[PDB]
C-alpha cells in the first residue's frame, strides 16, 4: 500500500494545513500552519517521483527547491513579525481591520 | 535497493497514525510552544516517511533544513506573543469554526474521492522505460548530484540571488 | 579438530587472567612521578586484555565460599 | 580596510597560538608532573607540641 | 549465617574490620530476622558501664553555662528496652562502637559487659586487617 | 500453501550485534569518565576516585547506578507532556550517530553513501531538545540557561559543515570507509590533517563549544546561570545529560580521526601491511583487534588534548563566544574551501 | 509572597497548600494552612491533635489583630513549640520510633 | 516512674527475603553510599576549612565526592558555618527540595549547640536539629578537618544497614488542615529597586 | 545504498531505550515526595512571578542570518559530490553560487547585524 496510502494522507494533512490557516489567532500560528501546508505538498510531489521517473530525478530536486523557498518564506515572515510587535505591543492578527 | 518484505506496511501504519494526532496537536493545542514542538514531531515523522521510500537526499535534508534551522527560528519567534489561554470547549472561536470544519471536509470529500479512481499501480505499468535506466551505474547521491548541474543550471543558478535578497530584507525589516 | 582446544583456550585464558592482577601493581607502583606518556603505557592496555580486566576490577569477589565437604 | 585585516589575521591567530602553544608546553610538566598530594586517610598529617584538642 | 556461626553460641565477641565499614553493614542486616534488634552505643562518654547497662544512673546533661546542680536521672537502657521489646526476641544485638569520675573501659569492663550476655548480645568495635575478621573479646580481655 | 508469509514471520532480523556496540559504548563511557575524574583532578593532586575498588573502575557504574533511583521529582509547572520528552531527543541525536561510525577493516554497521551528511544532519537535532528541556520547567537558570546553549550551538555548525565538506570534496564520497579509502595511500603523507591542516584547526577549536566544552568556565563558575538547564532533572535525567554530553564528546573524537587522520591505516598504509610478508594466515582476529586498537587510540589523543584544554583557556562569555564563531571562524572556514577548490581542480 | 516561618515540625505556611501539591506552591495565598512535622518525629493519633486544632483558633482568631508579617508567625511557633512540650511533659505523646536517626531535640527520656 | 517514655514497637518485624531479591537493593544502597556528591553550603566561623578538602592536604574528592552546586541534584550537605536566624527560613527548602536518599549531617560544633554564639543574641539558632533532621553532629569550631571525613565513614555504614522493605520510609502523608485567617495583608517590603 | 535495515532496527532499538530506561526507573522508584514540590531549584527564596525576560531582539538576527545561510550547504553536496564526475562548469557554477553568498555575508557584517 506504499504507493496508495501516503497519497491518502497528503489531504488528510493539506485540509488540516488549510483549517489552522483560517481559524488560526496569532501570527506565529498562521505561519506554522503555511509552513504545514507546503511539507504536505513536499510530501505529495516526492512519491510521484520514486514510483517512476528514476531515470533523471525530477520531483526530488523540485522537492529540495520547495524546502528552500519555505525557509525563505519562513524567514521573511518572521522578520515582518519583528517590525509589527516593535509597531504595536501585540500580534493579535484578527484584531487589525483599519485597512478595510 | 528495496524495503525488508511485509514489514513494510507496518511501518507504514504506524507513521501515518502518529503523522495525525501531531496535525491534530499543531492545530488543536493553544499553548503556541506545544504547537511548535508537535510541528517538530510532524516534520520528523514526515522525514522518516521521505526515508522510507528509497529516496535518502530529500529525506536526509529535509530533517537538516527543517527539523533544525526552521523549528528553532520558530520556537526564538514564539518568545515575541505574549497572551495565551484562548477560550476552549468544542470550537472555542465563533461559528466560523464550524464553517471551517464544513468547508475543510466538502474538499477532503472532493479529492478524497477523486483519487481513489486512478489506478495508481497501473499507471505505474505504462511507464516502463523511465524508471528503467539508471544511467548504467550511478548511486543515489550521484544522481541528483549530477542531474542537478547537467540541465537545472537556470533554477540553481537563480536561488542564490533569492537567499541574498531574502537575508538583506530580513536584516532591513527585524532591526529596528 | 581434536587438538584444537589446547591453543584456542591457553591463548584465551592468558588474554584475560595474568593481565587484570598486574595492571593494578604497575598502577599502584607509579601513579605520581610519571613521565609526559608514561600513563599511556598501561591505559590502552585497560581496554585490551578487558575480557578479563574487569574480571579482576573491583568485581573481584567476597562471597562466602562454601568450605570442602 | 581589508588590507590592514589581511595584515591582522594572521597576527591574532599567531597571538593566540604563541601564547595558548606556550601554555601548553608550560603546564606539561604539570599534567605529568612528579609531586605526590596527599595520601589516602591512613596517612594523617604530623602534629608539633603546640595545638588543642580533648581536654 | 556465618555472623550466625559466632553470635547465638558464644554472645561475646568483636568485630575486626577494615576502617572503612563498607563491607560490614550486610552483616548487620541479616541479624533483623530472629529476634535480634539493634542497640548502637559508641560506648566513650559513661562511666562504670554497669550502672550504664543495670542501674538507674544520673547522666548529666551537657551544661548550658549555670544553674548549679541540675541532672534528670536518667534511666538504664536493658530492662526498659526489653519493656518495649516482644515476648518473641532472641536477644538484645548490641555493638560496643568506642571499644578501642569516668571509669576506663577496660577489658575487664568488657568482661563485665560480657556477662550481661549470659547473665544482651553485645560485640565490640576495633577496625583491623582488610579481611573483616571477627573474635572472641573474652580472650583477648585480660 | 503460504497464506501470509511463509519465512517472514520474524526471522528476518537479529539484535545481536546492536546490543554489542550499546555494551561497547556503555564501557566506553566508563573509561572516558575514568579518563576526565582521574586526569583532570590528578595534574597537580591526590588521585582520582579511589576507595571504589583499587580504582574507580567500578565507580562510574556507581554513580550511574546511584542516579537510577534517585527519585525522579517531575517538577510541578510543565509535566510528562515535555518533561519526559525532552532528554530522550538529547539522547537519541547522538546514539543514531554511531551508525555510520566505522571502527575497523570491514566492520562497519551501514554503507550508508549518505553517512556524514546523516551525522551532519543528526548533529543538529540536540538544540530543539535542549531548548524543550531548558522550557519544560517554568522558573530562570533553566529557561535562559538552556537558550543560552541551544542558540550558541547554532552559530557553529556552519564551521562544521565548511570542514566536512574540504574532506568530502578531497575522497570524493560521504561515507566514512572510503574517506579512509581515500587516506590509507601514503600511511601518513596522505593524511587530510596535513593536506587540511586549516580545517582541522576549525574543526577541532568548534567541537569544543559543540559538545558542550566549556559549558562552565570554572569549577566553581555556574553554567552562566545556575546550572546547564539540569537543575530540577535530579535522577536518571541529568545521568541522561551527563551520558548525551559525553557522547558528543566521543563522537567528535572519533570523527576528526576518522577523517582528518587514517581511520583504521597502521603509520604504514593498511593494504602495505599484507604485501611485504608475502603470505597471512590468521590475520583475521588480529586486525579485526587492531582496528579498535589504531583508531581508539587517535581519538584517545584528542580526549587527552581536551581534557588538557580545559585547564588551560578561561572558556569564554557568551558575549564573545558568538563573535569568535561567526566573524573569525566563519571567513576562513569558507576560504579554505575556495582554497581546496583549485587545490582539488586537478 | 509565601514567606512562612518553616521551622522543624513548625510550618505556619501563608498560602494554601492542603493538596497533594498545591499546583502553585501557594495558590494566590488565601487559606494560610499548616502541616505537622513530615519527618514524623511524633506519632499522631487523631484524639491528640484534636486540642491543637481547636487552640488554633486561640491562636489564630482570639490574639490575632496584626497585618499579614512573620512577626505574627512567630507569635504563633512561640506557643506552638511548647504545647507540644507541655502535651509531651505529662506523657500523652511520645516520640518517632521508626527507623530514622531518631534524634532528641528535647534530649533522653527521664524518670520524672 | 519513667517520663516520656518511647512508643512500643508495633509491627512484630518477623520477615524472611530471598538472597536474589536482597543482595539487589544491598549492593544498590552500596552505590549509593560509595557515590555520595556534596551541596555547597557555607557561611561562617565553622566552614572555611572546608574548600581545604579540594587540596593537598585533604583530598575527599579522592572518594568521588562531586560537588553539585544545586539542591535538586546533590544528596549530601554540610551545615558548614554558624547558623543564625535568619539564612534558615530559606536553608530548609534546599533539604525539602532535593530526593529522597538525602541522610543529611551536621558540622561545626556551633551548628549543634550555638557554641560561641550560647550567652545572649537574639540571632543564631540553638543547633540545626531544631531546623532540620540530620544524622551525625560534628564538633569543632573550626571543625577538625580529619574528623569530618571520619564521620563521613561512620555513616558511610548507616546506608549500608538498609533493606529492601526499608525503601518505603520515605512515602509521607499528609496531616494537611483546614483552618483560614481573618488579617490584613501586606504588600512586599524586599522591593528591588535603587 | 543496499540495505538500511540495519538502520531500521537500530532506530527501533536507539528509541525504545530512553523509554525503556524511564520505566525501569519507575519500578523500582519511591512512591513518596509529596512535599511542596511546586518550586524549582538554586532559589532558596521560595520566589515565584514573572514574565517578559526575551532579550530575544539580539539573539534573533542570529537565528535570521543563520537559517538563510544555512540553505547553501544542502545545494553544495549535491555539487561537491559531482566534481571529478562531470567536467569543470560546476566549479564555475558553484563559484558564483558561493560568492553569492559571501557577498551576502560581507554585507550583514558591515551593516551591524551580528553583535554583542
Amino acid at each position: 500500500m506504499m504507493f496508495e496510502h501516503v497519497l491518502f494522507l497528503s489531504v488528510y494533512l493539506f485540509s488540516i494545513g488549510i483549517y489552522g490557516l483560517i481559524t488560526s489567532r496569532n501570527m506565529v500560528r498562521a505561519l506554522i500552519c503555511l509552513e504545514l501546508i507546503l511539507n504536505s505538498i513536499n510530501l505529495n510531489l516526492v512519491t510521484f517521483s520514486d514510483l517512476f521517473d528514476s531515470r533523471q530525478l525530477k520531483g526530488d530536486i523540485f522537492a529540495i527547491f520547495v524546502i528552500a523557498l519555505a525557509a525563505a518564506e519562513a524567514a521573511i515572515g518572521l522578520s515582518i513579525l519583528s517590525s509589527i510587535h516593535r509597531n504595536r505591543k501585540s500580534t493579535r492578527i484578527n484584531q487589525s481591520n483599519l485597512l478595510n | 535497493m528495496d524495503l525488508p518484505g511485509p514489514i513494510h506496511e507496518i511501518l507504514m501504519l504506524f507513521g501515518e497514525f502518529i503523522l495525525l494526532l501531531g496535525g491534530l496537536g499543531v492545530v488543536l493545542l493553544t499553548n503556541p510552544i506545544y504547537s511548535a514542538f508537535s510541528l517538530g514531531l510532524v516534520l520528523v515523522c514526515i522525514s522518516l516517511f521521505y526515508f522510507l521510500l528509497n529516496s535518502y537526499f530529500v529525506a536526509v535534508a529535509q530533517l537538516l533544513i527543517y527539523v533544525g534551522a526552521i523549528n528553532v527560528l520558530i520556537i526564538f519567534a514564539v518568545m515575541f506573543v505574549n497572551g495565551s489561554e484562548w477560550s476552549k470547549d468544542k470550537n472555542y472561536w465563533t461559528i466560523g469554526d464550524g464553517f471551517t470544519s464544513l468547508v475543510c471536509i466538502t474538499f477532503v470529500f472532493s479529492l478524497m474521492t477523486t483519487i481513489p479512481d486512478t489506478s495508481w499501480y497501473g499507471i505505474l505499468w505504462t511507464t516502463r522505460s523511465n524508471q528503467i535506466v539508471e544511467q548504467g551505474l550511478i548511486n543515489n547521491v550521484q544522481q541528483i548530484g549530477i542531474h542537478l548541474a547537467t540541465d537545472f543550471y537556470l533554477p540553481f543558478e537563480l536561488i542564490s540571488i533569492i537567499l541574498l535578497v531574502s537575508l538583506i530584507g530580513a536584516i532591513t525589516m527585524a532591526r529596528q | 579438530i581434536l587438538g584444537i582446544l589446547p591453543p584456542v583456550a591457553a591463548i584465551a585464558f592468558f588474554y584475560l587472567f595474568v593481565a587484570p592482577p598486574i595492571i593494578m601493581n604497575w598502577m599502584r607502583l607509579r601513579w605520581f612521578k610519571r613521565k609526559f606518556i608514561e600513563t599511556y603505557l598501561q591505559f590502552m592496555f585497560t581496554y585490551l586484555f578487558f575480557p578479563g580486566l574487569m574480571l579482576w576490577a573491583p568485581f573481584v569477589n567476597f562471597r562466602k565460599f562454601p568450605r570442602d565437604k | 580596510p581589508m588590507v590592514t585585516g589581511f595584515m591582522s589575521y594572521g597576527q591574532q591567530t599567531i597571538r593566540a597560538t604563541r601564547y595558548i602553544g606556550q601554555s601548553f608546553i608550560t603546564t606539561l610538566s604539570h599534567t605529568n608532573r612528579l609531586p605526590i598530594t596527599i595520601h589516602y586517610p591512613y596517612e594523617k598529617s604530623i602534629t608539633p607540641e603546640r595545638f588543642r584538642g580533648r581536654i | 549465617g556465618r555472623w550466625l556461626d559466632d553470635v547465638e553460641k558464644h554472645k561475646a565477641l568483636a568485630i575486626y574490620p577494615p576502617h572503612e565499614g563498607g563491607y560490614e553493614g550486610r552483616y548487620l542486616n541479616r541479624l533483623r530476622y530472629q529476634g535480634y534488634y539493634f542497640l548502637d552505643l559508641s560506648a566513650r562518654g559513661l562511666g562504670d558501664p554497669e550502672s550504664t547497662l543495670t542501674k538507674i544512673h544520673p547522666v548529666c546533661p551537657p551544661s548550658l553555662g549555670r544553674q548549679p546542680v541540675a541532672r534528670w536521672y536518667f534511666p538504664p537502657e536493658v530492662d526498659y528496652r526489653l519493656s518495649l521489646l516482644h515476648p518473641d526476641a532472641k536477644g538484645l544485638i548490641v555493638w560496643v562502637y568506642e571499644a578501642k569520675r569516668l571509669q576506663v573501659l577496660s577489658k575487664a569492663e568488657l568482661q563485665f559487659l560480657a556477662m550481661l550476655p549470659d547473665l544482651v548480645r553485645v560485640i565490640a568495635e576495633c577496625g583491623n586487617w582488610r579481611k573483616f575478621i571477627w573474635k572472641p573479646l573474652k580472650q583477648i580481655s585480660g | 500453501s503460504k497464506l501470509e508469509l511463509l519465512k517472514e514471520v520474524y526471522g528476518l532480523i537479529s539484535i545481536l550485534p546492536i546490543l554489542t556496540l550499546l555494551l561497547g559504548i556503555t564501557i566506553e563511557v566508563l573509561v572516558i569518565v575514568w579518563l576526565e575524574r582521574e586526569i583532570s583532578a590528578s595534574i597537580q593532586q591526590r588521585i582520582g576516585p579511589e576507595y571504589a575498588g583499587p580504582l574507580g573502575l567500578l565507580q562510574a557504574i556507581a554513580d550511574g547506578t546511584k542516579l537510577l533511583f534517585k527519585e525522579d521529582i517531575l517538577p510541578s509547572r510543565g509535566d510528562i507532556s515535555l518533561f519526559s520528552i525532552g532528554p530522550s531527543i538529547a539522547v537519541i541525536s547522538v546514539l543514531l550517530s554511531f551508525l555510520v561510525i566505522p571502527l575497523g577493516y570491514h566492520f562497519v554497521l551501514a554503507d550508508l553513501s549518505i553517512g556524514v551528511f546523516l551525522w551532519i544532519a543528526i548533529s543538529s537535532i540536540a538544540p530543539i531538545g535542549l531548548l524543550m528541556a531548558g522550557y519544560s520547567s517554568n522558573n530562570k537558570y533553566s529557561f535562559l540557561g538552556g537558550l543560552r546553549a541551544a542558540a550558541q550551538s547554532i552559530s557553529y555548525e556552519i564551521p562544521l559543515t565548511f570542514c566536512v565538506l574540504a574532506i568530502s570534496l578531497l575522497s570524493n564520497s560521504l561515507s566514512t570507509v572510503d574517506i579512509v579509502e581515500a587516506q590509507s595511500k601514503y600511511g601518513f603523507f596522505g593524511w587530510n590533517i596535513w593536506r587540511q591542516p586549516i580545517g582541522f584547526l576549525v574543526f577541532l577549536i568548534s567541537s569544543l563549544a559543540e559538545c558542550e566544552r566549556l559549558p562552565f568556565d570554572l569549577p566553581e563558575a555556574e553554567e552562566e546561570l545556575v546550572a546547564g538547564y539540569q537543575t530540577e532533572y535530579s535522577g536518571i535525567k541529568y545521568g541522561l545529560f551527563y551520558l548525551v554530553s559525553y557522547l558528543n564528546l566521543l563522537v567528535s573524537s572519533l570523527f576528526v580521526t576518522v577523517l582528518y587522520l587514517g581511520g583504521w591505516n597502521f603509520s604504514i598504509p593498511y593494504i602495505s601491511f599484507f604485501d611485504f610478508f608475502q603470505m597471512n594466515k590468521a590475520v583475521g582476529i588480529l586486525e579485526m583487534t587492531m582496528g579498535i586498537f589504531i583508531t581508539l587510540t587517535k581519538a584517545y589523543l584528542f580526549l587527552f588534548i581536551s581534557i588538557t584544554i580545559r585547564w588551560t583557556l578561561p572558556r569564554m562569555r557568551m558575549d564573545q563566544l558568538l563573535n569568535l564563531g561567526w566573524k573569525f571562524l566563519l571567513p576562513i572556514s569558507l576560504g579554505n574551501l575556495l582554497l581546496t577548490t583549485s587545490f582539488q581542480l586537478v | 509572597q509565601w514567606l512562612s516561618c518553616t521551622t522543624r515540625h513548625v510550618r505556619i505556611y501563608a498560602a494554601y497548600i492542603d493538596p497533594e501539591t498545591n499546583a502553585f506552591d501557594q495558590t494566590q495565598t488565601d487559606k494560610l494552612t499548616l502541616m505537622l512535622d513530615p519527618t514524623e518525629e511524633f506519632v499522631w493519633t487523631d484524639e491528640t491533635c484534636q486540642m491543637v486544632y481547636n487552640e488554633f483558633q486561640d491562636l489564630v482568631d482570639h490574639y490575632e489583630g496584626a497585618p499579614l508579617s512573620e512577626y505574627t508567625l512567630r507569635l504563633i511557633g512561640s506557643d506552638l513549640e511548647h504545647y507540644i512540650r507541655k502535651l509531651l511533659y505529662d506523657g500523652e505523646i511520645k516520640y518517632n520510633m521508626r527507623s530514622r536517626v531518631l534524634n532528641f531535640s528535647m534530649g533522653k527520656p527521664r524518670v520524672k | 516512674t519513667v517520663m516520656n517514655l518511647i512508643e512500643f514497637p508495633l509491627l512484630d518485624q518477623t520477615s524472611s527475603n530471598s538472597v536474589i531479591s536482597t543482595t539487589l537493593n544491598d549492593l544498590s544502597n552500596w552505590s549509593r553510599l560509595s557515590s555520595l556528591w556534596p551541596l555547597l553550603y557555607g557561611t561562617s566561623c565553622c566552614f572555611i576549612e572546608f574548600a581545604s578538602l579540594i587540596g593537598s592536604r585533604f583530598d575527599f574528592d579522592r572518594y568521588g565526592l562531586v560537588p553539585r552546586s544545586s539542591p535538586r541534584q546533590a544528596d549530601l550537605i554540610l551545615t558548614a558555618g554558624t547558623v543564625t536566624m535568619k539564612m534558615a527560613p530559606s536553608l530548609v527548602r534546599l533539604y525539602e527540595q532535593m530526593p529522597e536518599p538525602k541522610y543529611v549531617i551536621a558540622m561545626g560544633a556551633c551548628t549543634i549547640t550555638g557554641g560561641m554564639f550560647s550567652t545572649d543574641s537574639y540571632s543564631t539558632v540553638r543547633g540545626v536539629d531544631k531546623l532540620i533532621p540530620v544524622d551525625v553532629y560534628l564538633p569543632g569550631c573550626p571543625p577538625k578537618p580529619e574528623a569530618v571525613i571520619d564521620a563521613l565513614t561512620k555513616l558511610r555504614k548507616k546506608i549500608s544497614r538498609e533493606i529492601v522493605e526499608d525503601r518505603t520510609l520515605s512515602q509521607n502523608k499528609k496531616r494537611c488542615f483546614t483552618t483560614s485567617h481573618k488579617l490584613y495583608v501586606r504588600r512586599s517590603t524586599h522591593t528591588g529597586t535603587y | 545504498l543496499h540495505e538500511y535495515d540495519i538502520f531500521w532496527t537500530f532506530l527501533i532499538i536507539a528509541s525504545l531505550i530512553p523509554i525503556l530506561a524511564f520505566s525501569i526507573s519507575g519500578l523500582l522508584a519511591p512512591v513518596s515526595e509529596g512535599p511542596e514540590k511546586l518550586s524549582s531549584y538554586e532559589s532558596g527564596i521560595e520566589p515565584m512571578g514573572g514574565a517578559w525576560v526575551q532579550f530575544r531582539i539580539r539573539y534573533y538576527m542570529f537565528a535570521l542570518v543563520f537559517v538563510v545561510f544555512d540553505v547553501e550547504t544542502v545545494f553544495l553536496y549535491p555539487w561537491a559530490m559531482s566534481f571529478d564526475v562531470l567536467g569543470v562548469s560546476v566549479f564555475i557554477e558553484a563559484l558564483i553560487f558561493v560568492l553569492i553568498l559571501v557577498v551576502g555575508l560581507v554585507y550583514a557584517w558591515r551593516k551591524g547585524a551580528l553583535e554583542w
